[PDB]
């Protein structure tokens, strides 16, 4: 049972500019086994209407999804994304970054 | 040049919760067309591109008495390998499959390959001839000897060269505006200071495709490599992607940095500097 | 290789029958097929492991095969309808997407409702035509089995012991003794030829073996007679030198 | 569906027999050649899996997915060949489905007939007389006769290996001692040489 | 278009 810890990232695709309308990721990606638990959230509370991609996996034989949502970002507002696997002591820390 | 058709199967056992988890998906190079879930309503083989989506409903029965059939091989996989792994039958297992062609500038059979793993670690794969298995373990080679009884090589050999690459033209044509499609990145560089005597600097690669890029930077010509962090290409949502590079610069020296993008989709190699 | 179990099966309208195919020892697919005189190759039910993956392709709610206890398989008809009268064959494989599935001998299944007919064969060896080795200089045997039902006969000529297996002949189809009429009675031929002087030494023992089938202990029957079973009626004759 | 011509087909020995086979999803992958006996039991001989030549010394299966069909030849047709032959189709993933399948004959070789009938004796077990038509050729055809109720049966091939010979075969008889063996083939035709003693 | 013959280790 080899077990690989999964890098995370989270982004948005348009440019980030506040006032257009924008998706924010969060990419998971070089993890083993497959049971993971992925959720984002806005400051606390969990945004719902998001859909899972098709669970596929890497040359590297490591697998890799995506959780996305329909979002418009403010420079109040704070967006950020809570991952855990069998690897990962607690969960996962991965704010948006405006030009991260 | 080449165009690549693979497809990805997954398979996952999980004790006292019924039978294990499948998940089947294809890929014509870097977009994807057909999903499949035994656990999802329909029990169907999902389209999710135009050019899939006007292929006839014969197809669609046709491919999803024969993914139920696929996951019914792989079902009964991870009891063979519980058997030949000496192991516990609670325990979620994961075996993996993967086939797939490809297929040249002109549009011809290039490569083929077929591969399984467990667990996460290798177990056999096909080799570039199509005539010999790699078996990656000590005890995966009890299933290479039976995978030569029935010329299981030879068979597979036919599918590849066969309707594999004649299917993946195919689809390729059904929406040549999906596929053979080309996009090149929208690049520039943003500035991030770190302190008063730190700064980074990041090229962008805005929405591009298909994936394969070569991103690195240059200082002073030499291949720079040291203070340099790069991340995995990611995909937008659109069916493009996005990479970025960063690279850590004292605070004055900005000239001295220029990026240089790759692909095949801009004339020659594109070099950003900083305004 | 495979064995169907058992032989065959002639039974009363509205019984139940559990049929046995021992399989290939290494097989984890299993093929139930049906097809007989007119009929072609029909399918029914393919197993994987122990899974029922497809039962769709059954006449009624009356026909369910498990295969559940090991490899071994079986299917069950219940109520047997006058309908199913046909060779129940079973073919195993290794694989699933292998090459060759193999059938076993089958299972031939008649169902009556009335055992009112069910008649061992007569069984008479007709001996050479004296002028035939005079001309062709070879001896000709005939095997006949005048009335006899079902269409279930199983003929082998014996050699001194020993089946042979060359200079023989049976007809696939027998005949009807009558044309469309109730519950008619069959009549199989069949030849054995050997060397001229061969016949006319007699120091050779030409028997003529036919393996019928009847009814077992399952079906207790006076009406006639007495039990009419699963029996073997042969005709034997040594050589002729005058 | 997976739909075929059921002939049936009659070569003669050494010839060339064809068999023909197509189907609808064109997708299809998997196909083979079964071949059943008398009531036997199926023996698969030949499969192809892509377009093209694959030969078993004598089979000779050839498959083209432009037009959806496949085929088999059989050079040298021996007369050990009479069968049922028998395309399949691999539906869905796996599961074979089958056609009617093809009867052939293969009417041997009667290189030097003789046209002979012959009585059997009254082998002590009934008043019936049997009487055999031997050693007619291949392009004879054996229908029945006057009375239908006198059985005749079908032509058929026998064999005799350690001497390399062939030869055809009929019955005729009647529980009714009424019945000689002159008049017994009154409807099988007879050639100019026809062998005719009577007891 | 997907596989059509499948094996079992």
């Amino acid at each position: 049972m080899i077990q690989r810890t999964p890098k995370i990232q989270v982004y948005s695709r348009h440019p980030a500019e506040n006032g257009k309308s924008n998706f924010l990721n969060c990419y998971v990606s070089g993890f083993h086994p497959s049971d993971i638990e992925v959720d984002l959230l806005k400051n606390g509370e969990r945004i719902e209407k998001v859909e899972h991609s098709d669970l596929s996996f890497s040359k590297d034989w490591s697998f890799y999804l995506l959780y996305y949502t329909e979002f418009t970002p403010t420079e109040k507002d704070e967006y950020a994304c809570r991952v855990n696997h069998v690897t990962l002591s607690q969960p996962k820390i991965v704010k948006w970054d405006r030009d991260m | 040049g080449s165009h690549s058709m693979r497809y990805f199967f997954t398979s996952v056992s999980r004790p006292g919760r019924g039978e294990p988890r499948f998940i089947a998906v294809g890929y014509v190079d870097d977009t994807q067309f057909v999903r499949f879930d035994s656990d999802a309503a329909s029990q169907r083989m999902e389209p999710r591109a135009p050019w899939i989506e006007q292929e006839g409903p014969e197809y669609w029965d046709g491919e999803t008495r024969k993914v139920k059939a696929h996951s019914q091989t792989h079902r009964v996989d991870l009891g063979t390998l519980r058997g030949y792994y000496n192991q516990s039958e609670a325990g979620s297992h994961t075996v993996q499959r993967m086939y797939g062609c490809d297929v040249g500038s002109d549009w011809r059979f290039l490569r083929g390959y077929h591969q399984y793993a467990y667990d996460g670690k290798d177990y056999i794969a096909l080799k570039e001839d199509l005539r010999s298995w790699t078996a990656a373990d000590m005890a995966a080679q009890t299933t290479k000897h039976k995978w030569e009884a029935a010329h299981v090589a030879e068979q597979l050999r036919a599918y590849l060269e066969g309707t594999c690459v004649e299917w993946l033209r195919r689809y390729l044509e059904n929406g040549k505006e999906t596929l053979q499609r080309t996009d090149a990145p929208k690049t520039h560089m943003t500035h991030h200071a770190v302190s008063d005597h730190e700064a980074t600097l990041r090229c962008w690669a805005l929405s591009f495709y298909p994936a394969e890029i070569t991103l690195t930077w240059q200082r002073d010509g030499e291949d720079q490599t040291q203070d340099t962090e790069l991340v995995e290409t990611r995909p937008a949502g659109d069916g493009t992607f996005q990479k970025w590079a960063a690279v850590v610069v004292p605070s004055g020296q900005e000239q001295r940095y220029t990026c240089h993008v790759q692909h095949e989709g801009l004339p020659k190699p594109l070099t950003l500097r900083w305004e | 290789g495979v064995s169907q179990s058992p032989s065959n099966k002639v039974t009363e309208k509205g019984k139940d029958v559990e049929l046995r195919c021992d399989p290939i020892s290494g097989h984890t697919a299993l093929y139930w097929y049906r097809q007989s005189l007119g009929q072609g190759l029909e399918f029914l039910i393919y197993f994987q492991g122990n899974s029922a993956p497809d039962k769709s392709g059954l006449p009624s709610d009356r026909f369910s095969a498990e295969r559940t206890g090991g490899s071994v398989s079986t299917l069950t008809i219940q109520r047997t309808q006058q309908e199913d009268s046909a060779v129940y064959l079973c073919a195993s494989s290794l694989d699933l997407g292998a090459d060759e599935q193999f059938f076993g001998p089958g299972t031939r299944l008649t169902v009556l409702e009335d055992l009112k007919n069910v008649f061992p064969p007569e069984v008479a060896v007709f001996e050479p035509s004296e002028a035939e080795i005079s001309h062709t200089q070879k001896a000709t045997l005939v095997c006949l089995a005048t009335g006899f039902y079902p269409d279930h006969v199983e003929l082998s000529w014996w050699v001194n012991g020993k089946e042979v297996h060359s200079g023989v002949c049976t007809d696939p189809q027998p005949l009807k003794e009558q044309p469309a009429l109730n519950d008619s009675r069959y009549a199989l031929s069949s030849r054995l030829r050997v060397s001229a002087t061969f016949w006319q030494n007699p120091r050779n023992h030409f028997r003529c073996q036919v393996q019928f089938y009847g009814l077992s202990e399952n079906d207790e029957w006076t009406q006639d007679r007495a039990k009419p079973v699963t029996q073997i009626v042969s005709a034997e004759a040594w050589g002729r030198a005058d | 569906e997976v739909e075929q011509n059921s002939g049936p087909l009659s070569v003669p020995e050494g010839a060339i027999a064809s068999l023909n086979c197509t189907y609808s999803d064109r997708g299809s992958q998997s196909f083979f050649w079964y071949r059943q006996y008398s009531g036997k039991s199926p023996e698969l001989i030949m499969f192809i899996y892509s377009n093209g030549d694959k030969e078993d010394g004598r089979f000779t299966a050839q498959l083209n997915k432009a037009s959806q069909y496949v085929s088999l030849l059989i050079r040298d047709s021996q007369p050990s060949d009479s069968a049922t032959y028998l395309c399949a189709v691999r539906e869905g993933a796996q599961k074979l489905v089958f056609g009617q399948g093809t009867r052939l004959t293969i009417n041997p070789n009667i290189q030097n007939p003789d046209p002979a009938v012959y009585q059997l004796r009254d082998s002590k077990s009934s008043d019936k007389s049997v009487c055999l038509f031997t050693d007619f050729d291949s392009q004879t055809n054996v229908s029945q006769s006057k009375d239908s109720d006198v059985y005749i049966t079908d032509k058929c091939v026998l064999d005799m290996r350690s001497m390399d010979f062939k030869s055809n075969s009929a019955v005729a008889w009647s529980n009714k001692s009424d019945f000689a063996c002159a008049n017994a083939f009154n409807n099988s035709i007879i050639p100019e040489d026809t062998f005719f003693p009577s007891p | 278009l997907l596989l059509d013959r499948l094996n079992q280790l």
